[PDB]
Formats: C-alpha cells, structure tokens, sequence
C-alpha cells in the first residue's frame, strides 16, 4: 500500500499519514 | 453596520480567539489554510527556539516531555527546525547548542548551492 | 534496500513541496475563507451569549436580522445536541424583529414548529431544496413512506418585519440544485437571504468553515 | 440538457386518466348540506385512507371563496370512523402550523409531506414558438408536451411559476400525510417530489391527470386496500368535497350540495 498513502487528499502536514512511523520503521529495518 | 470593515474587525478582536484573529483584526488567514487543530503558532515557533537553548538539534524524546510546544508532532518539530537553519538536512549539527543561528545568512546566500524556496539543496 | 531510497526520495519530494507551501504562506497567501467575516469558534451550550449580545450592540447596536439554523438533530451524526438543550438557547435574546431559518429534516419537522413558536415566532413559509444529479435528474435518498428527494428549511418571523429592511415575493420558493458533500447546503440560499435582507446582520449557529460568507457571524465547533 | 423529457415523462405515459363510475356496488356517493358539521360515522367506518380534498380560503388565493381553517377544528372524527388511517390534507402555506397543531388535537401524527414544482404553461409556449378554457388549457399541454425536444435546450430555472405571496415566490403544492395509530404498505414507490407544467391562474385546483397521479399514489401506498368486489362488503376509501360528477371506483365521494 505503497501508494495507498497519498491516495487521499490530505492538508499538507497530514500528507505523511503513514510516513510518521515509517520514519522509525526505517530505523528498525536499518538495525537488522 | 453602515462601516462594515470596522464592525467586522472588532467582533472578531472580541469574540475570536487570537489564534483566529490579530492584533489589528485581520483575518489569520495563515490559520485558516491549515486543518483545524494542526496550526503553529508563533508560541510554538519560540518554544521550538527556547528549546534549541534547551538541548539543540537531535532526539526529539525531551524536548516534547517538557511539552513546550504542547501536544506537539515530532516529526514536525524535526520538519520545522530545518527551517531555522535554511538546510534540508540537519546530519551537520546533531546533538549540539546553538545560540543563534548564524545560518540562514550564509546559507542563503550560497550561489553555488541551490536558492529554490529559500532554502538551500542537498 | 530499493524500497529504502524510493521512500526516500518520495519523502524529500513532500518537503520540498511542503517548505514551497509554507513559504507561500508566510508570505502573504490569501485563504479561501472570505474577509469581514466574524468566526467564533466556541461551545454553543458554553459559549456566554451575554458576551456576544453586548457585543453586537456596541459595534452595531440592534441584534441580527436573518438566524440561521442547522441544529445537530439527536437523530441517533457524532456531536449533536438534545431537543431541550436546543430549546434552552437563549435565541429569544438574540433577535427582535426578524426571521429564523430552521433546516429541519422530516423527523424532526414537528418539534422544529414547537420550538419556533416556542420562541415566539409565526410560522409563515419554508424553503424546498430538490437535490440534482450530474446529468440534471433528481436525486434519490431513503424514504420513510416516499422516496425524500428534497429538504425543507422552515421561516419563521416575529416582530415588526415591515421596517422596509426586507422585501416581498424575493423569488421562488424552491432551490433546485446538486447535492455537494455531505450536510451541505447549497450556497443560493445565501443569495435568497441577501434578496430578503440586503446589507443586514446575519447570525448562523452550528456553521461550518464552508459556510463563512461576508456580513456573516458563524459560531461553531469545528469551525 | 433540461432532461424535461424524464421530468415530465408521467404526462405522456401510459398513465390515462380514470373515467366516472356509475352508482353501482363499486362506488358510494353521499350528498349532505355541510360536511365540517356532519356525523360522518354512518356513512362509512374502519376507513385506512380519508383524503380531505379541500380547498382553502387563503389570503394568496385572489379571493375565490373555499373552506375556512377555523371549522376544520369542528370537524368530529371519531375513532370508530378509522382506527389507524393516513390522512391526507390539501396544505397552504398560510395555515400550515394551524393544520398540524389541529391534527395533533385530534390524535394524528405528522409523518410525510408530497410536492409538486409548477412550470408555467406561457413559459414553455414561448420557449417553443421563439382566460383559458379547460380544453384550450388541455390542448395546449399536449401541444408542449409533444415539443419537448425543442426547448431541452433551456435552463429549467427559467420555466417555473412565480406566484404572488408577501414573503416568497410560489412554486410548488403541499400535501400533507399524517398518521394515526391506535397496515401493510408498499413504502417507497413513488417519489417524494413531482414535477408537472399548469397554469397560472389557480395552480391549487389540481386538474385531470394530475388528480389521477395523486389518485394512484394514494392508492399504491396501500396495496391491501383495493376493493375487489364480492369478497369484500364495504369501501375503506373516503373522499370529501368530492367532484359532482368524477365518482372513482372503490371510493366513498361526499359532495358539499
Ligand atoms: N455544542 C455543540 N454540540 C454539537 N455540535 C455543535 C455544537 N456547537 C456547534 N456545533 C457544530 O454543529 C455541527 C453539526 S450540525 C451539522 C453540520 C453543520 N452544522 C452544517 O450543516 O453545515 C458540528 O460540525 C459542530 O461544529
């Protein structure tokens, strides 16, 4: 659901509706 | 009433809330081109730099238990600090104090680097 | 991996785009929400009327002409009001001589006459809006004994109404336009009030951002 | 465009106009001097449909004489009359409140309303070609119903009537439905709006095949009532200030002669 995210219209600060925590499951992934 | 722009102004002086409103009263409109409940306020603009003093650039755990921004967002205290210092990446100063900024100025004017948005490129 | 980098660039891509929008904005960007406009935000069952009356006749010195009315009816939406906390409003304080404007859906036309001559106002007209498709056709809602294809919005009035501040016979009685989002109105009925009152007070309660307009004094949550 | 070739389509459809029956076993007609202030209790009972086709005497209406609002209170509906019946009522926009608050007194439950849109006749005749009589009226209708792909180019908003009235503009017909308890309908057949082209004289006074679409509405929210004849005995319609000499079948018309 890659493109799921930004398939709605959100304000321009909720345009990362899913990023939020992507931004720490980066991190984990990153770890191992 | 028969002078409208006054009337206008001086209900929402006493009646809006001053996030809504201004000083004169004018319409915010910077209020209302955001979702209702997600606006920066500049309290939360000097709370951001207050805490810079506090602990600078780097984990964003602290500076929202304190909660000088309340309630806020970290990524967007992570998003808005690039702001401060005009550069879209912030690896050059984690985890240090900055008193002031001395940034924006030089990195503004690099014309080597990108100017879009005043901001400057990767 | 792959997914890393395109997650990457996908999230510089939005900020860039949300550095440029913010820059616009504290630059001087105009707003979709019209000027001279009077948005209090506050809790209709809280909010200290009193404050609101003296304020309206220090900058203007007499009440509003035209009240509009979209009560959250307790019909089972997620913030709505009870038929005695709407009865409890102080709107006998609000107005003199004027019209009220009630958008009452059909299970609650009943208590929407009692509350209106409760107030003490004569019930003397209501507006139709007939729902349209995209093509032109009429739309089709659920019924309760006949399939609702329209919405009613009952006018009362009390007071003297012949200062010569509104008019007679304005124009019809029936809006006949698409339906927008949901618990829109459509924005002639603006207009009709502007034909009926030009250039007066104007006081809505429950509105919505949508629903600012010029000459307007909104109150709302949400809002 | 207008899509008026849908909105009007019930006007040339397979929907003709009933015929008068004669006094037989499949109609009942009743002729009393005053019906406000007449037992109606013996002229029939345990009615589930009692249209109330009344005309009333509203300041709007350029003074044609019909009922009065304050006798409507006189009127004794007792419940051996009906038990649980819809009502029917022709409204105005004068006396509205005044009909609710008087159903309520009697024990009915306001449960529905039904509404026609008028578009002016002279409107669509000048749309086509750039003290009338029923038959001209009639004639001319079917003359605009038969050019109806000439003038689909035309906004609708311009082809509705703008009646006189202190506060608005007239544009449509109430009938009001109200309910009372104390019957197997068919629910949503027909739609809560319709459209239809009339006059500009007395849009109130709801003519042929206009009568007959708000004759089978009635008649289609209650599939159960139709009155076959030989295994039923008596009529549970009921009609008052009927027509004189339109008796429709299956109906129990009351004539203020
Ligand atoms: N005290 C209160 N309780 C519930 N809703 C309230 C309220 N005061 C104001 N409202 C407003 O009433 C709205 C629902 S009424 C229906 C939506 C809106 N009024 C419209 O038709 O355009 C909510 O959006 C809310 O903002």
């Amino acid at each position: 659901t890659l493109e799921d995210i930004e398939n709605e219209k959100f304000t321009n600060l909720e345009i990362l509706t899913h990023l939020y925590n992507l931004k720490a499951e980066i991190v984990r992934r990153l770890a191992e | 009433p028969l002078d409208f722009t006054q009337y206008a102004k001086n209900m929402r002086k006493d009646l809006s809330n001053q996030d809504i409103c201004l000083e004169d009263g004018a319409l915010n409109h910077s209020y209302f081109l955001t979702k209702k409940g997600q606006y920066w306020t500049p309290l939360n603009q000097k709370a951001l730099q207050r805490g810079i003093e506090l602990f600078g650039v780097g984990n964003w755990k602290e500076i929202n238990y304190d909660e000088f921004s309340g309630k806020a967002n970290i990524v967007e205290l992570e998003l808005r600090t690039c702001m401060i210092l005009g550069i879209n990446d912030i690896t050059e100063y984690y985890g240090k104090k900055i008193s002031e900024e001395e940034q924006e100025e030089i990195k503004k004017s690099n014309i080597a680097k990108g100017k879009k948005e005043n901001k400057l490129k990767d | 991996q792959g997914l890393l980098q395109d997650i990457e660039k996908r999230i510089l891509h939005y900020k860039q785009l949300f550095f440029k929008e913010q820059n616009e904005i504290a630059n001087g960007k105009r707003s979709m929400v019209p000027d001279n406009s009077i948005p209090i935000c506050s809790d209709v069952t809280k909010l200290n009327f009193q404050a609101l009356i003296d304020a309206q006749m220090r900058h203007a010195g007499k009440m509003f002409d035209v009240i509009m009315m979209d009560p959250p009816w307790q019909l089972s939406a997620y913030d709505s009001l009870s038929d005695e906390k709407i009865q409890n409003m102080p709107i006998q304080s609000l107005q003199q001589d004027g019209f009220i404007f009630v958008w009452a859906i059909n299970a609650k036309y009943r208590v929407t006459i009692k509350m209106i001559e409760n107030w003490g106002y004569k019930l003397v007209d209501e507006i139709t809006w007939v729902k349209k498709t995209v093509n032109g056709k009429i739309a089709k809602g659920h019924g309760f004994y006949l399939q609702h294809a329209k919405e009613s919005c009952l006018i009362g009035v009390k007071g003297d109404v012949d200062n010569g501040r509104f008019k007679k016979n304005i124009a019809s009685d029936v809006i006949f336009s698409e339906r927008r989002g949901q618990s829109q109105k459509p924005e002639e009925i603006y207009q009709y009030i502007n034909q009926l009152c030009p250039n007066g007070n104007y006081l809505e309660i429950f509105a919505r951002r949508n629903n600012l307009h010029d000459n307007w004094v909104s109150i709302g949550n949400e809002l | 465009d207008n899509q008026l070739s849908l909105l009007l389509k019930w006007r040339n459809d397979k929907i003709p106009l009933k015929s008068a029956s004669e006094t037989d076993n499949k109609c009942k007609v009743v002729n009393v001097k005053n019906i406000f202030k007449s037992d109606l209790s013996k002229y029939g009972a345990n009615l589930q449909a009692l249209f109330i086709n009344a005309l009333w005497k509203v300041k709007s209406r350029k003074e044609k004489e019909g009922l009065n609002i304050n006798d409507l209170s006189n009127l004794k509906i007792p419940l051996s009359l009906m038990k649980n019946g819809i009502l029917f009522i022709w409204s105005e926009k004068e006396i509205l409140g005044q009909i609710v608050e008087i159903m309520e007194q009697k024990g009915f439950t306001y449960i529905e309303n039904f509404s026609i849109m008028f578009l002016g006749l002279n409107k669509c005749l000048q749309s086509i070609n750039h003290e009338k009589s029923i038959e001209q009226v009639t004639q001319e209708k079917k003359f605009v119903m038969n050019n109806l792909d000439i003038l689909k180019s035309t906004d609708i908003n311009n082809l509705f009537l703008r009646n006189n009235y202190p506060y608005f503009k007239k544009t449509r017909h109430t009938l009001l439905m109200f309910r009372r308890i104390g019957l197997e309908l068919r629910h949503q057949r027909t739609s809560d709006v319709v459209f239809e082209v009339t006059d500009e004289q007395d849009p109130s006074k709801v003519d042929t095949m206009m009568k007959e679409y708000v004759y089978q509405m009635i008649e289609t929210l209650l599939p159960k009532a139709q009155f076959i004849p030989g295994v039923d005995k008596h009529l549970k319609m009921m009609e008052l200030f009927a027509s004189t000499d339109n008796y429709r079948p299956g109906w129990i018309s009351v004539i203020e002669k």
